[PDB]
């Protein structure tokens, strides 16, 4: 099964963060990544569906980008609802593993 | 007086830029990288620059991304006219394969029913598939019919590579670097402008580069990141190793019709006794080369005991060596080569068994795939091992990333956008490192290059070059220096922009050095020259009618 | 569409586990139905995923020979796990992979349920 | 004083009422790029940082908004983008099958607009065929108890991609270089005939491509008075367009909430339908303020008395026709509403109104756009309740008592673009000059003034959708180099005022200097000299090569 | 000392290889509407060698016509579902039984997919290939496509318009080898409208050498190639579809219609395409005399059709919306021998399914028109081959060549070097052509074909302007240069270089030195510009 990593493991700032991620295993999975946001003690929901562009409902602040192993998600002009976890995901094989969970606070 | 403003059209200047790029296949019609690619020019011209140093990032190259997109475009244009085997998706009863000469573990005959070209009745069709592609449900189904659909390759066209010579559009140049010892990243000491890259074979391989470029002096290894395990490591070997692969048996070919005008190729019964498909390498050469590789890893990555272990695990395309031999894809388990302590006698060739796969899901995309046709009769291949791909963990082989395959050959080249518009104070690309006073001799040679669906792509690039020339001419007309290299007098140079003395500017620096020195302020002087040309034009209008 | 989990608040070790996810908004679509367990401060992990109503199922060899996905009623789809271990204690969730290209959200857990914590 | 000698002028304000290709300029911001739109590409260039307009003086041009070029170009472009947006989406090939339908019975009550239909259909697995039950509107379903889809006669159905949206995005129709759009500042102008003062724009305000029948939505507002636009007062077949003085807030809704059910047809392909409806069934209401509507309709009556005098006038509901023509058809919030507009124009009302006028509406999955056969879309059911607040800002009427009229999607584009006209700057002019060799600011101004302000025109002249932008670009390049090389063959390339070594001719004209340079305009001047341009061009380049060869021979000792 | 000068706008021309944009099924409206009147000038003291059998225009025309054919057939209905088993029996009209067609019942889907119903259609026996079960010929290899009704099979005159900087030269001369030098040649920007007609063995509406029969010869040593005979006078060929058909429209599927041939009405005969007998006699005497003169002491005698595949053995042509194939054996037969007093007819047969350009699978199903149609045309040509002369055809490239042999392309290198002592019109002399440069220069100044022509002309113009400005002559038509002339290049006389020399030969003499002089011009102005800077 694929192993997964994220960096920084737990960030802390308000506005302008950038969640780079290295997902190892077989690199350049393609555009087959999915980000998520999990509110504290709540169900996660989609943010980006192909590391390409925003999902319906989630604003233009949240975006995903990058091909190769260097997939990334950028959040700009964060509001108080933005602070939560975000994880890497694959799309190639049935067990889709997640990142450890990059946390943003303050 | 003091040094005052002067334009210089066509002097050697480059910014690290990204632009569009087009193929140019070989001129000979023997291969006639499809045929719509333009034939290459007879002479790929190369000119070495003196005193010029450029920082090549092997991993932040734009042309690898453009190469990936363009070769995806080639592949999809090839596949689109071909047949789509959507009706092939049926429930499939299957049974093992027992040839009249021996039995096969790798195979199974499966019997299934479809519709004829006549739209009512068909008959039982018994055709042969590997265990790797079919998936049980003892009834089986193809690997990815639900999530995706399978597009048959056109039987005429072959998947073998043809050398593609990417060429810079007009106003843009490709910069190879001629330092022999080089690791891809960082400065390279002396460079060469090249009209087109050397013919790159669109070769598909994993853990062992095939038919690639040779290290000229010694085995050289490149790093994407020393301190992190994710980033990949390239090995480019000096000399070579013959890899010799075979298809031992004779597989029949059976053309089965799907509907009116559509037919797909299956195998049918094998002839001859089944033998395991395999590929071997000379043992002594492999041992020598791998010892050199381990020694090099010790040299650069210091103090650590470095060991080679087989690939960990995954789908069969991940752990093994994928390659297109004779128009058919196999996957060769590399448990022999990279595993140490097997204690080879070194007289026999080291042998790797291989599994041949029918359905190829490559390019790291879901939703689209191929049913590779079964080639008839034996196939033999004899190719090079010109590079390896590993990672830090021990050092272990990896694969699956074609971007790295394209990285390996294009590690030398970088695109540069020539901006002719050089603004300086004042009282082909070979003279870049030379002085400005000397480099102004050769500005005409760089000026010459500014002029000299893929048809639509190269037309768009040509139009980009045309409107670039007309942007230069438009700006010089808005400045009134149009049609000439050097203008008149009386426009002052503000001191705040730069502080160098009159004499040392020309001899000391390069045009690129002056560009970096003058880079930020350029818009301000473009305004001041613009308005200057306007107010002078008003005065000249007062002169026009007397 | 709103998605919700249902299960026991506590499980004992070495006891069988079951869970049931409800798609309240509409009937069970043809999309991929998924369970995505979140262990405590560790990456989330797939269990068994089913392509709709009574479709084929892909389970995980990481949790080998224990998983099973089956459906009972058009608004319920359930997970069953046998021979649980202490390491399995976590917050489970149910979610939905969008197999199809044109829908907003593609090959992605689009709508997840709120989730249920199991102590084991 | 001497004999008149020729002089060429590059950049004098001149035009011909021409035809040309126009290229889109989509809205710049990124959320609308994310909200993928059928009408607007992302490849469409961003709008200008400053949508610019300049106003001319002492110029009067004839505008025929019925025979204008924006209308044809927008109709073709919007059809092209429609087909492009629908092309990737699945073609619902195995839909056109027999269906067993019965009226839908919700757990609350029965619905008039709905029937549950069960039918057999072949999926991505061709062997597997099984019953599939889905809801269907009565209007879209044509009988043979067995029903089928209405458009199985016309074409195989194509699903709208839920990714792409039908929402009108403002399109800044913008013209290539060498062409300028001419607006009319006169608010009261009927759109046909001369306009007394006009404006030149590099491009137009953002026009919303909005499909609407019998009424105009989100349209432009007459700033001074309610206005009537008429192709022919005498002929009844022509169409009457009311541009409304003030907006009339229309509030539309579908009260129920809809559940989307997906059925797989292909690998990665499904057909979206509505499931059971949640909540008690209630009709779709599009209600409008009644005092406002009455006051406005009566203002229409008062303004309309002038253009057809001394006759009693009564607005009457449309007699009959296809549902797109008789009923107000429009899309808001991603669903198609068809609203019986009888009550708005009904003569039953005697001028007494106190509360909102209500109009029932019906919604259709299957729509044929632009009245073409060969095309038919499947609208996926939007989930939830939609409530769209729009402005009624214009009416479509026709004389036999004036009835509402619909179905002419061309007229919706006419109604917004009544003031804009394409004009092709032909910058070349010829005239005698005092100094004699051996945007659009100065159109109506004196000739010497234009001679001074030539520089602005020159500066502006200097500078299939991807193919359309490329076509615009290369047209600009070809026109620019055409003019420049003609000037080179005339002897003054790069010079705007090309004094010439050629005498004028009495045959071309006998006008005095003061006449041409004080009173005659460049358009009048082109009318005078427009019959002799070719000959002067050829003999001027002849004169240049003669002079140059004479100078070369004299240079040779 | 002689110094370097460059004249811009000079007439010179190598055998260029450009692309010519179409002009207006055959004349698509996307192709630009042709300018109604092509113009034509005349030259003095010019001869141009045209190889009729290697010219690029035959392949360009072939590619254009196939592309236009596929463009027309693509939006129209794809007859994919038609390939089904068909039960068939002979067609018995009230008049008589016809061998040409027969009735065929087959099941077909209603527009709703659930149910199928039986449909009866008359198919030509020629198109119906056996499997009473038969199938369609071109359903074997790929899918057939039905043409649209609105599009016209009539050959709309296509005029080959050249791109800017390129001009077409037409060998106007009456008599000609078909190859080699031509006496006086017209110059056109666009050609006369070539009607694209599917021709085999004979021609319809072709161009006419009104003065004399002419012979064109791919090889005068090898037999396998084909010999063209351009006939003299117009031979009227007149044809009629003998009987009246009925159009039966069947809805094969949702939104797709299928026009089928129903029953027949009227007198059932074969299509009878006869000509004037006296014209045939006189023309045959003339060609026999001419080919006897061309082949001295070797006898000439024609032969009936050789036989083989139905496309090559027969005269073939489109008229009235139908495609005809007529056995030309009897017309060329020496055994008939009987009479030449009245119009004799060779019977023709119609195929609904056409594998055109000899591609397997890519085929067109004829719209079956309901009712008789007359079609009258002139014959002005003939196809034979050296071997008792058996005619041959099927080479549509040769059909294009017959009308396309007259024309040739020429580019203009406007810049041209000729030394001159002074310091810093094709038949006429270089000094005489200085005045005529401007008219040249102004001429220098499918949709994507128009785009290609536009951009290629634009690039060539900016290369001329570029190189001129690199030689200090941008925008100027005649340029003196400060650089001297290296005497080693050429050894011509001072008075002969602007009076005597023909321009073509001069270009041939200086071509080997052109590149060197250009490279030495650029450094000349570069050094002069730095000299002026100081
Ligand atoms: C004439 O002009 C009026 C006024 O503009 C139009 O009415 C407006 O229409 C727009 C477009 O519908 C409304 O704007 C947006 O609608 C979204 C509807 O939700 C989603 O619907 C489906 C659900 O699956 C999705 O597929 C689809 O993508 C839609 O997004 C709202 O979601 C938007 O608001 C939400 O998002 C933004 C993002 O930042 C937030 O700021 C909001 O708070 C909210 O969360 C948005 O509302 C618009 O609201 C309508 N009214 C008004 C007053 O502006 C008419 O349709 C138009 N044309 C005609 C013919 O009348
Ligand atoms: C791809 O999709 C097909 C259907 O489109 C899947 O086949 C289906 O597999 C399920 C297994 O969950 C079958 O359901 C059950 O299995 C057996 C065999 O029928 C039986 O015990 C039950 O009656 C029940 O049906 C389902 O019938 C079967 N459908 C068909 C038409 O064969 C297939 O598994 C999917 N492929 C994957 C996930 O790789
Ligand atoms: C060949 O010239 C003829 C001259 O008539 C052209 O038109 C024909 O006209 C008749 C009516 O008298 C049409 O119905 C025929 O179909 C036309 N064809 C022929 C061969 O006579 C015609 O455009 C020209 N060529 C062809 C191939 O039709
Ligand atoms: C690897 O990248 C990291 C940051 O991701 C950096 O700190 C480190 O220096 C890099 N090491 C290399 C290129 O050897
Ligand atoms: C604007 O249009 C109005 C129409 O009433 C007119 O009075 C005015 O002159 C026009 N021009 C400007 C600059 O306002
Ligand atoms: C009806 O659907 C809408 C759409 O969001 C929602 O507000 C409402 O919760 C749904 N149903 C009920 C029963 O309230
Ligand atoms: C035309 O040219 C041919 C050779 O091409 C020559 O034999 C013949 O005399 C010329 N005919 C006329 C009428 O000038």
């Amino acid at each position: 099964d694929i192993q997964m990593t994220q960096s920084p493991s737990s960030l802390s700032a308000s506005v302008g963060d950038t969640v780079t991620i290295t997902c190892q295993a077989r690199h350049a999975v393609g555009k087959n990544l999915n980000w998520y946001q999990q509110k504290p003690g709540r169900g996660p929901q989609l943010l980006i569906y192909m590391a390409s562009s925003r999902h319906s409902g989630v604003p233009s602040r949240f975006r995903g980008s990058g091909s190769g192993r260097e997939f990334t998600l950028t959040i700009n002009n964060l509001q108080p609802e933005d602070f939560a976890t975000y994880s890497c995901q694959q799309g190639y094989t049935y067990p889709w593993t997640f990142g450890q969970g990059t946390k943003v606070e303050m | 007086g003091s040094l005052w403003v002067t334009v210089y059209y066509g002097v050697p200047v480059w910014r690290d830029a990204e632009t569009t790029l087009f193929c140019a296949s070989d001129a000979k019609a023997y291969e006639t990288a499809t045929h719509a690619c333009v034939p290459t020019d007879p002479n790929p011209q190369e000119m070495v620059l003196e005193n010029v140093t450029e920082n090549f990032n092997m991993w932040k190259n734009d042309m690898v991304d453009q190469m990936h997109t363009d070769v995806i475009s080639i592949w999809d244009q090839s596949l689109k006219p071909c047949v789509k085997l959507t009706p092939l998706c049926v429930t499939l009863d299957c049974s093992t394969y027992n040839n009249t000469h021996n039995i096969s573990k790798e195979m199974k005959i499966c019997s299934f029913n479809m519709t004829t070209e006549l739209r009512d009745k068909k008959r039982k069709v018994n055709v042969l598939f590997y265990k790797l592609d079919l998936v049980p449900l003892t009834n089986y189904r193809l690997i990815s019919c639900n999530t995706s659909t399978i597009t048959q390759a056109c039987p005429k066209v072959s998947f073998d590579p043809i050398p593609i010579h990417y060429c810079a559009p007009a106003g843009y140049a490709i910069l190879k670097c001629n330092n022999k010892t080089f690791n891809g990243t960082g400065p390279c000491n002396n460079v060469s402008t090249v009209q087109c890259t050397h013919g790159i074979k669109p070769v598909v391989s994993t853990q062992l580069l095939l038919n690639g470029s040779l290290a000229e002096e010694e085995i050289i290894i490149r790093f994407e990141n020393l301190t992190d395990n994710v980033k990949i490591i390239i090995v480019q070997l000096n000399e070579t190793i013959n890899i010799t692969c075979t298809r031992p048996n004779n597989y029949t070919r059976k053309s089965i019709r799907i509907g009116p005008g559509q037919s797909f190729y299956a195998m049918g019964e094998i002839v001859g006794n089944i033998r395991e498909a395999h590929c071997n390498i000379s043992a002594s050469k492999w041992n020598k080369t791998l010892e050199r590789v381990r020694t090099k890893l010790k040299e650069h990555f210091p103090n650590k005991t470095i060991e080679f272990e087989p690939s960990s695990g995954g789908d069969l395309e991940i752990t093994t060596h994928s390659f297109n031999c004779g128009g058919e894809f196999f996957y060769c388990n590399t448990s022999g080569l990279f595993n140490s302590a097997i204690n080879g006698t070194l007289t026999s060739n080291v042998t790797l068994p291989c599994r041949i796969k029918q359905i190829i899901n490559m390019w790291q995309r879901v939703g689209q795939a191929m049913y590779a046709p079964p080639i008839a009769g034996n196939i033999t291949c004899k190719s090079n091992i010109t590079g390896l791909l590993l990672t830090r963990d021990t050092f272990r082989p990896t694969g699956g990333d074609m971007k790295n395959n394209w990285r390996s050959e294009l590690y030398k080249y970088k695109v540069v956008e020539i901006k002719p518009l050089g603004i300086a104070p004042t009282r082909f690309l070979g003279a870049a490192g030379s002085t400005m006073g000397a480099a102004s001799m050769t500005l005409t040679v760089q000026a010459r290059q500014l002029l000299s669906v893929w048809g639509i792509k190269q037309l768009q690039a040509r139009v980009l070059a045309i409107e670039r020339y007309l942007k230069d001419q438009q700006l010089l007309g808005l400045w009134g220096c149009s049609g000439k290299l050097i203008c008149t007098t009386n426009v002052p140079w503000n001191a705040s922009w730069s502080n160098k003395s009159k004499n040392d500017i020309w001899d000391n620096m390069t045009w690129m050095q002056w560009d970096r020195e003058i880079g930020n302020h350029t818009d301000t002087i473009y305004r001041l020259l613009e308005d200057s040309q306007n107010q002078q034009e008003k005065n000249e209008k007062d002169l026009l009618c007397l | 569409v709103q998605l919700q989990e249902s299960g026991p608040g506590l499980v004992k070790p070495s006891e069988t586990l079951s869970l049931t996810c409800t798609v309240s908004g509409g009937s069970i679509d043809d999309y991929f139905w998924n369970w995505v367990r979140q262990p405590p401060g560790k990456p989330l992990e797939c269990i068994g995923y089913i392509f709709g109503r009574g479709g084929g199922t892909k389970y995980n060899p990481s949790l080998d020979n224990r998983v099973t996905i089956s459906t009972d009623t058009p608004n319920q789809f359930s997970l069953k796990l046998r021979s649980v271990t202490v390491a399995d204690t976590a917050i489970y969730y149910c979610a939905r992979w969008n197999l199809y290209d044109d829908d907003f959200g593609y090959n992605s857990f689009a709508v997840w349920g709120r989730g249920v914590l199991v102590t084991v």
